[PDB]
């Protein structure tokens, strides 16, 4: 009271000195049910792959992009990214996801990079100069290695000109290295461009296959249909806590409500457009929002020339949330409610006054 | 399998008064015993709505622009109307939308297809006539849901496109009038948002053709036009819009 | 190639203004901890300039 009045002596009266505010206990974050996962089983963990020049483009759209399982799998040899944070993948949203898969050797993994000039990039799959996305690769010695020869997975060795970014070539024309006139007929200086790999059981590290599936992201003006996982924590009731109901953040007291929400309504507002009821997304229940018990704090004191005793009034606050009296003006602390009736000395409100005889109400 | 129709009779389209119909919930906010004023693209009260008929021999299959939002109502029985088309050019140049309701489910495919001049369906007296598009090239988005279906049931519909969010609204309204709208009030509850974000300028309705020559049923469907304006919506005790006021209709409502 | 200067590419938490971090310790970039030894999903916090 002295600090608020900016004086070392206080006259007799009632002074508001602060504001009482029931602080929140925990923070509650809840969201709708986590369903409809991205079908990455038939994309990253398929049975048969494709050649590097004929990479299979699969569209991963309108599904919650869970990246924890992809990132924490120990079967994937290396997780590498260039323009995105690997640990921020849960908080990101995209229009669509470009899931592309192919097969390359052990020393060809370095060629999967923006702007890298190798025997594969210039003729099978070429990346732009500002590429986005993380590349997942793994050693496939347990299944791809065959003694008879794994010649199914091919690779476009040569072509007339370098590839533009994100170009797929399915043609089978005859390469022309020299000036000899070829018309699709092989000869001394005319051979087929596509060749087989060299995956054999005898070969060790550096000569082993590496199945590479690459995820690419486009962030065009289309709405973010692809998004990351949401975490829905436990629900608290009858407690002043922070809450997050599908982005409706705030502080309040949640109780069971008899309000009959319509089957599409998620929020409820009063006359003054303040949210006073929310439909719980996980289990459809209506929760009334009651504001936490705030109110002014008034200090009832006689003059400091008389005594240093004070009584504290918590205006509009029920006594259970804060010589303890429940006045209609709020909870009163430090004043004993006598049954006598005197002239009003220090007004409290609603017919109750305070006086110094000890402070009495 | 595109097929022309050379048995068309010519007659001008009808007209009617929209009455106190076309009110939809602006958002998903519960409100009880409070009069909420909202600025949103609404169908004006007592507006001029274009009326199309089907009778047997008339056949009304127009391609009207979407403008900024189209109201759609259909006093109908026996499921003559079973879907809609949305898209600017409806050919192999620009992406289209496909809505088809049949015995399995409603189909919502966002695909760039080359539509016929007259797409249609078939009910031979069961559906066994799948002639809507003669070809199919690409698809980018696809959705699946549940079917929404003296005339008894009038199926109101309101469509919008804000930032590509293709909101679809509807309500099941019992009726008894064979031809004209009923006199009363009924708000339109939302169904689902469609955040597709592509170019939409025009739309088209798909009709189910009957066969006894091709037979035509007794159909009566409407195409209302939404306009930006302000409405005063009264909410009941239970949270439904039980009364509305068009602020720009006449001075008393203002 | 000058590789005498390095930058803190990865760090667990943000830095307050006018606060310097010299803790040359390992970064646990994966769910499985590095256990104080460099390995998969674990690299030196400072990367030399190329
Ligand atoms: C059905 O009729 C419409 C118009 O009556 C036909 O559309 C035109 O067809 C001719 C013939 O190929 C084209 O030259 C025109 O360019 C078409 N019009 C437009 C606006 O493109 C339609 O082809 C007919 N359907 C069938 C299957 O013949
Ligand atoms: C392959 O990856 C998918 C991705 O979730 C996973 O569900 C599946 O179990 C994996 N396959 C095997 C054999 O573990
Ligand atoms: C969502 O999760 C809750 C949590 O147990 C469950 O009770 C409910 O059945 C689930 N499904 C729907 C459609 O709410
Ligand atoms: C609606 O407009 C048309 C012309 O656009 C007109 O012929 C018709 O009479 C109008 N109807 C009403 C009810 O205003
Ligand atoms: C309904 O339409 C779908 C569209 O693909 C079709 O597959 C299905 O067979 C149709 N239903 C019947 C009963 O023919
Ligand atoms: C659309 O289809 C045509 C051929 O049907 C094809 O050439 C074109 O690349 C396709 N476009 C997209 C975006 O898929
Ligand atoms: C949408 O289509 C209309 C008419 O076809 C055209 O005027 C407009 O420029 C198009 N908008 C976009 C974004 O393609
Ligand atoms: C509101 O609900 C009560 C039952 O709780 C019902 O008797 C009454 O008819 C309803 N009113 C409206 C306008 O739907």
């Amino acid at each position: 009271t002295k600090c608020t009045l900016k004086s070392f002596t206080v006259e007799k009266g009632i002074y508001q000195t602060s504001n009482f505010r029931v602080q929140p206990t925990e923070s509650i974050v809840r969201f709708p049910n986590i369903t409809n996962l991205c079908p990455f089983g038939e994309v990253f963990n398929a049975t048969r792959f494709a050649s590097v020049y004929a990479w299979n483009r699969k569209r991963i759209s309108n599904c919650v992009a869970d990246y924890s399982v992809l990132y924490n799998s120990a079967s994937f040899s290396t997780f590498k990214c260039y323009g995105v944070s690997p640990t921020k993948l849960n908080d990101l949203c995209f229009t669509n996801v470009y899931a592309d898969s192919f097969v390359i050797r052990g020393d060809e993994v370095r060629q999967i990079a923006p702007g890298q000039t190798g025997t594969i990039a210039d003729y099978n799959y070429k990346l732009p100069d500002d590429f986005t996305g993380c590349v997942i690769a793994w050693n496939s010695n347990n299944l791809d290695s065959k003694v008879g020869g794994n010649y199914n997975y091919l690779y476009r060795l040569f072509r007339k000109s370098n590839l533009k970014p994100f170009e797929r070539d399915i043609s089978t024309e005859i390469y022309q290295a020299g000036s000899t006139p070829c018309n699709g007929v092989k000869g001394f200086n005319c051979y087929f461009p596509l060749q087989s790999y060299g995956f054999q059981p005898t070969y060790g590290v550096g000569y082993q296959p590496y199945r590479v599936v690459v995820l690419s992201f486009e962030l065009l003006h289309a709405p973010a249909t692809v998004c990351g996982p949401k975490k829905s924590t436990n629900l608290v009731k009858n407690k002043c806590v922070n809450f997050n109901f599908n982005g409706l953040t705030g502080t309040g007291v949640l109780t069971e409500s008899n309000k009959k929400f319509l089957p599409f309504q998620q929020f409820g507002r009063d006359i003054a457009d303040t949210t006073d009821a929310v439909r719980d997304p996980q289990t459809l229940e209506i929760l009334d929002i009651t504001p936490c018990s705030f109110g002014g704090v008034s200090v009832i004191t006689p003059g400091t020339n008389t005594s240093n005793q004070v009584a504290v009034l918590y205006q509009g606050v029920n006594c259970t949330e804060v010589n303890v009296f429940q006045t209609r003006a709020g909870c009163l602390i430090g004043a004993e409610y006598v049954n006598n009736s005197y002239e009003c000395d220090i007004p409290i409100g609603a017919g109750i006054c305070a006086s110094y005889q000890s402070i009495i109400a | 399998q595109c097929v022309n129709f050379t048995n068309r009779t010519q007659l001008p389209s009808a007209y009617t008064n929209s009455f106190t119909r076309g009110v939809y919930y602006p958002d998903k906010v519960f409100r009880s015993s409070v009069l909420h004023s909202t600025q949103d693209l609404f169908l004006p009260f007592f507006s001029n709505v274009t009326w199309f008929h089907a009778i047997h021999k008339r056949f009304d299959n127009p391609v009207l622009p979407f403008n900024d939002g189209v109201y759609f109502a259909s006093t109908e029985k026996s499921n003559i109307i079973r879907g809609w088309i949305f898209g600017t050019t409806l050919d192999s140049k620009t992406q289209s939308l496909l809505i088809v309701n049949n015995a399995t489910n409603v189909v919502i495919k966002v695909c760039e297809f080359q539509f016929c001049n007259y797409p249609f369906l078939g009910v031979y007296y069961m559906e066994s006539e799948f002639r809507v598009y003669s070809s199919a090239n690409n698809c980018t988005f696809e959705y699946v849901s549940q079917p929404f279906l003296n005339f008894k049931n009038l199926s109101e519909f309101v469509f919008k496109n804000i930032d590509g969010y293709f909101k679809i609204y509807s309500k099941h309204t019992p009726i008894n009038l064979v031809r004209d709208l009923p006199q009363g009030f009924s708000a339109l509850e939302p169904l689902v948002d469609l955040p597709i974000g592509i170019n939409i300028t025009r739309f088209q309705t798909l009709l189910a053709l009957h066969r006894s020559g091709w037979t035509a049923g007794a159909a009566a469907y409407y195409v209302g036009y939404l306009q930006p304006r302000t409405f005063l919506l009264k909410y009941n005790e239970n949270g439904t819009i039980t009364d509305a006021v068009d602020c720009a209709l006449d001075p008393l409502s203002e």
